[PDB]
């Protein structure tokens, strides 16, 4: 068989297959030849230019393609085209498996409208509310009360969450009201309103489903995809903790029936909204792979790829509801090439310098290797971590411990906010809710600080590594086993702390205060000039990351952020007080190009806003195009030098005003 | 007690003893002389004797090593050599030459003496002396502190590495009131000398430093490498990298597109250990790299082109910059590895009129005079004179390899289409310079004739390395017998 996608999902298949014993294909893009999927892959067919159309979409590219293999069956994937009628047309013009679901239900169902008519068609609890115009504020009172609902006030023609009002009382009902048909007949030319349960506030649950083409239609169990950020979520659960099997039997057996309503194949997921109340609302429903299964798959063994293709050849299941059960729960996150502490700026174009995975009782489900790249014109998704576990604890602690592990270099990305997010006491709570990102970071993002033991303790490992690389560049015996060190980080040596070390065996040391101080005899295990740091007093267990150093300033990774501490003896400490510190030139102003050459093309508009690290044209010269761009700035007022202005000269290119 | 010593901490600036300590180790110093007096007897300078008479020399001992130094002392008579300072200078220096001890000198003085009369320009001459018989024996390294004017300028310069200190240090042959004099411009001694100036425009400087302390702390660094002497091996150090270690992201550095640039660092630095670069002249001529470091626990010397900047093409600072680095590694029995990309020589008239000839020559010379095993790696291309001189295999050079996607030839393709069809038909360039460039623009004709060992992958470059820097550990070769060169200066 043959797959679709390029991501994490294509390793995936090709992986399920090793068990299934069935030889894989795999197509790339030109700038994909040194994808992990391509040498993991049995056979590979270039299928032209990477930009996105060429890439993959070129269906006809892809169709012809499909007839040198032999391979009896092709998968879908779960993006680009996948699940696609033009696409499914053609594949059965040439008479080959969709290894998908069949179009009567992807139609009836993926469709924008309509879709309601399904959910009412059997209602399954459908979104509640006095089905029509409520000319009157007696009537929207009464409506109201009917539920006691937040009134859900929302425009009949008005949509994506403008005309909308929140009522919790008659008076403010009256007042949203009032408010609402103002707006309304203004925005939308219609002063129909309509009234409906309002979510106290939401967790959007999702509930999972499989079937088959010959019967044995099993319910999976449910997720969670509570986080969401700019519509799109980060935090993935299945076993939530608002779980009461009187509400779920119920999903289950009712995902089943609407199942076999649409004649459904590979079923996608169902969506719901739950309120603290225990509701349901099946609507928003899906009809693609959804790829958040390893959860599931984590606490079931539900192997969703062999069971649709085994269905793929009109074969029952292997599995039935009857044996499905819950032996824990795992947490699944996604890692994003998003910089966030800079206003979600994206970083592409970097190669890894170079990374290594966590591996330890974890999962992590990838297509960049060591030596890859991420173009801007496709998804800058780099790893999908999920670990396995039984209790919240549990489970979270290994994500915590896995988090610090993942070294990630040559390019920024988002595990600073995962890591602080997941150590928040509010999530470890137990409950949370769809609006809790914006609700605990109002302005920006900014990451929690640290505590007094683990500085201390930071301090600590930190003096242990300076001595251990230390006595390397001693020669033979005439080498040093202790010191006393004064550690301070920042620029103004905050918090002088006098540290010791003795250096007992090659991985021991003796930290105290000072000398003549009760020492504790922690652990630090450390390979001379790399990332990962082990380090074990007593029972409580440490991983740290070791960026680099100038020999005075060591740059040191705690809790998944960047610090720079001082590392100095007696002499240099009282020495550094009379140091001048200069500050350097703050210039916002016109950019010149370094060197002569030829503009040929340009990125950023006249006159517009500018943010650090974005490319903002390219010069060619002696056959060589570069790349000279914003280091850093907020705007931008100048005129541009036009394409083919082979000036330059040092000229005034941009100008930042 | 802390006397005597306020007044200088005042002015935010350190003395010259504390330079002292904090470069050696903890009490490993031992001040050869203290006691010792001007004895000058002129212009109202038989008062105010000085008991150390403005210098502090000592041997000490850096990483368990020996070494030699000499401090100035900008308080006691600003710094100024006399015929009794030199004297303390040339009996440390002596003494480093008939012991394997290199020699490390902290300059401070604000110029010469002038009470003592010519006795001065004595002093100075033998120290030049020194510095020139004894270049080439043991390392010699200069540190710039503060203001270094005057004639005692041209020390430093003998020595084999310049460095300074960014906020208090200039150095210049002649001051602004002479310039303003003559020329009749007004310029500051900063905006003259200045650290800046040295470090971008006139190439002497080779590094700057935020601080005295991280002076220090790097200068130990930067001696961690140096052999101690001319006779004795270059330094090993334990280390628990191996060469085994996977370097596979190599295969995907070069781009697929001909004229598109990347970073020569990228390839770099997954060859040699990790964390042991320590490169050298960092703000000059950016068209080249050099440096030192470590290839399984021994120092090496690295030389490599970079298209990020100007296309990654020669030059005339580049040449001089690269034939300092490689008459330096030799002299001192280094090995020394290279990565070749270059289409060519910068073309302009400001280059002729400058004497590219000249220049250009410098580096060829020192490539080809020297003896060390040498290992070279041509990445993309390597057009006309640049493949010769940088270090290609007719150059005595031990091993070559290439890179399957390489480029050798004579000159562009469009040249070579020119030159061999004079008056064809028109449109010739399509269906010529394509199938010119297929031909003989790929390594397989240089293979052919024998001019690179063999075509390897990229992902093999570091067990090459370390196989054939292990093999070569004990190669002898001699030039013909000669007083010295002459070289193109
Ligand atoms: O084709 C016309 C210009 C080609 C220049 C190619 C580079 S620029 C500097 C160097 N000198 C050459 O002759 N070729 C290279």
């Amino acid at each position: 068989v043959l797959v679709a996608n390029r991501g994490e999902i294509a390793c995936r298949v090709m992986a399920t297959c090793r068990r299934l014993g069935i030889k894989t294909v795999a197509v790339y893009s030109t700038a994909d030849e040194q994808a992990k999927h391509v040498k993991v892959a049995d056979e590979s067919v270039c299928i032209g230019p990477p930009a996105s159309v060429e890439s993959y979409l070129c269906i006809d590219k892809i169709v012809d393609a499909c007839k040198k293999t032999g391979a009896q069956a092709v998968h879908p994937g779960y993006g680009f085209l996948s699940e696609n009628g033009e696409f499914q047309s053609a594949l059965q013009k040439n008479n080959i498996v969709f290894v998908g679901p069949d179009a009567h239900s992807i139609e009836s169902m993926g469709d924008k409208i309509e879709s309601k008519r399904l959910a009412q068609r059997a209602g399954v609890t459908c979104i509640p509310g006095f089905i029509g115009e409520v000319k009157t504020h007696e009537d929207l009172l009464r409506f109201a009360r009917e539920i006691g609902y937040p009134v859900m006030i929302k425009a009949s023609g008005g949509g994506g969450g403008k005309g909308m009002r929140v009522a919790y009382n008659d008076t403010q009902c009256v007042e949203y009201y009032d408010m609402c048909r103002e707006e309304a007949k203004a925005a939308f030319h219609s002063d129909k309103m309509l009234v409906e349960r309002f979510i106290d506030h939401p967790r959007h649950i999702e509930i999972q489903v499989i079937a088959d083409r010959r019967g044995n239609t099993v319910y999976l169990p449910e997720r969670e995809c509570s986080i969401q950020r700019r519509n799109q979520k980060v935090i993935e659960e299945a076993p939530s903790v608002l779980l009461d099997a009187t509400t779920r039997k119920a999903m289950g057996e009712e995902a089943v029936a609407m199942a076999r309503a649409v004649q459904y194949v590979s079923a996608g997921t169902v969506e719901n909204v739950v309120n603290p109340q225990k509701q349901f609302y099946f609507l928003e429903m899906n009809t693609r792979l959804q790829v958040e299964h390893p959860i599931t798959e984590e606490i079931t063994g539900v192997d969703l790829v062999e069971q649709m293709l085994r269905a793929a050849a009109d074969l029952p299941l292997s599995i039935t509801q009857d044996d499905i059960t819950i032996n824990g729960h795992a947490t699944e996150c996604r890692v994003y090439a998003e910089d966030p502490m800079k206003n979600y700026f994206p970083s592409i174009g970097r190669l890894t310098m170079y990374q290594e995975p966590t591996g330890a009782g974890v999962r992590c489900d990838s297509g960049i290797i060591e030596g890859s790249q991420i173009s801007v014109y496709y998804d800058p998704l780099i790893c999908k971590l999920s670990t396995w576990g039984r209790d919240r604890a549990e489970c979270i602690g290994r994500m915590e411990k896995a988090l610090d592990e993942y070294v990630i270099r040559g390019l920024r990305h988002n595990i600073c906010l995962l890591r602080d997010v997941v150590t928040e006491p509010r999530y470890r709570s137990g409950s949370i809710t769809t609006n809790y990102l914006q609700e605990q970071y109002p302005n920006g993002f900014k990451k929690a600080e640290l505590t007094a033991e683990e500085m201390q303790l930071m301090y600590e490992v930190a003096a242990c590594v300076h001595l251990k690389r230390e006595r390397l560049h001693y020669t033979q015996g005439t080498a040093p086993s202790e010191r006393q060190l004064y550690l301070s980080v920042g620029a103004g040596q905050e918090g002088e702390t006098p540290v010791y070390v003795r250096y007992l065996d090659d991985s021991h040391f003796e930290i105290g205060a000072s000398k003549h101080g009760p020492f504790r005899k922690m652990e630090v295990v450390w390979k001379a000039s790399y990332p990962i740091i082990r380090v074990k007093d007593g029972e409580a267990e440490t991983v740290l990351q070791f960026w680099g150093t100038n020999e005075v300033t060591y740059g040191m990774q705690m809790r998944g952020t960047t610090f720079d501490v001082n590392v100095m003896s007696d002499l240099q400490s009282t020495l550094a007080h009379f140091v001048p510190i200069t500050e350097a030139t703050t210039n916002t102003k016109q950019i010149l190009s370094p060197m002569p050459g030829v503009i040929v093309a340009i990125k950023v508009q006249p006159g517009q806003m500018v943010v650090a690290g974005e490319e903002l044209l390219t010069l060619e010269a002696m056959k060589m195009r570069n790349k000279i761009h914003a280091q850093a700035d907020g705007k931008v007022k100048e005129v541009k030098v036009k394409l083919g202005a082979t000036v330059e000269d040092n000229e005034v290119l941009v100008e930042l005003e | 007690p802390t006397a005597a010593e306020d007044l200088r901490h005042k002015k935010k600036r350190l003395t010259a003893m504390e330079r002292v300590q904090l470069f050696c180790d903890p009490g490993t110093f031992r001040e050869r002389d203290a006691l010792v007096e001007h004895e000058c007897h002129n212009f109202g300078m038989e008062k105010r004797k000085v008991p150390g008479d403005g210098f502090i020399t000592g041997t000490g001992k850096v990483f368990g090593r020996p070494v030699f130094l000499f401090s100035h002392d900008f308080t006691v008579f600003g710094g100024s050599l006399s015929r009794t300072n030199a004297a303390k200078v040339v009996r440390i220096m002596e003494e480093a030459a008939k012991i394997g001890v290199p020699v490390i000198g902290f300059n401070d003085s604000g110029g010469a003496r002038i009470h003592e009369g010519v006795d001065s320009l004595a002093g100075y001459a033998d120290i030049f002396l020194r510095n020139t018989l004894f270049s080439g024996v043991i390392p010699q390294i200069s540190v710039i502190m503060g203001p270094c004017a005057g004639g005692a300028v041209y020390s430093p310069a003998i020595t084999d590495f310049t460095f300074m200190v960014e906020t208090s240090s200039y150095m210049f042959v002649t001051g602004p009131e002479v310039v303003s004099a003559v020329g009749g411009k007004l310029v500051t001694k900063d905006e003259l000398g200045g650290p800046h100036v040295h470090a971008t425009k006139s190439g002497v400087s080779a590094g700057t430093f935020p601080n005295d302390i991280v002076a220090m702390a790097q200068l130990r660094r930067l001696y961690s490498y140096l052999p101690l002497s001319n006779r004795d091996p270059v330094p090993v150090l334990p280390t628990a990298d191996e060469r085994y270690r996977d370097v596979s992201s190599l295969n995907t550095v070069v781009p697929t597109e001909v004229k598109e640039a990347y970073d020569m660092r990228d390839v770099i630095y997954p060859v040699i250990d990790h964390d042991s670069f320590f490169e050298i002249q960092p703000q000059f001529a950016k068209n080249i790299i050099c440096g030192f470091a470590r290839v399984e626990g021994r120092s090496v010397c690295i030389i490599a082109n970079q298209p990020k900047v100007q296309a990654g093409v020669l030059d005339i600072d580049s040449s001089v910059k690269g034939a300092r680095m490689v008459r330096f590694a030799d002299a001192f029995n280094i090995p020394i590895i290279t990565f070749v990309d270059v289409p060519g020589f910068l073309p302009g008239v400001q280059q002729e009129y400058g004497g590219i000839i000249r220049h250009g020559a410098k580096l060829l010379y020192a490539y080809a005079e020297a003896t060390v095993p040498k290992v070279t790696i041509i990445t993309r291309k390597a057009y006309g004179g640049a493949y010769d001189v940088m270090s290609s295999k007719h150059l005595r050079g031990d091993s070559n390899y290439a890179w399957p996607h390489a480029e050798i030839a004579v000159m562009g393709a469009a040249g070579a289409c020119k030159l061999l069809y004079s008056k064809e038909t028109a449109e010739q360039q399509a269906q010529r310079i394509a199938d010119y460039e297929k031909t003989f623009c790929t390594p397989l004709s240089a293979a052919r004739k024998g001019f690179v060992d063999a075509v390897i992958d990229p992902s093999e470059t570091r067990m090459r390395v370390c196989e054939d820097l292990e093999r070569l550990a004990r190669k002898q070769l001699q030039n013909p017998w000669k007083k010295h060169g002459n070289i193109p200066l």
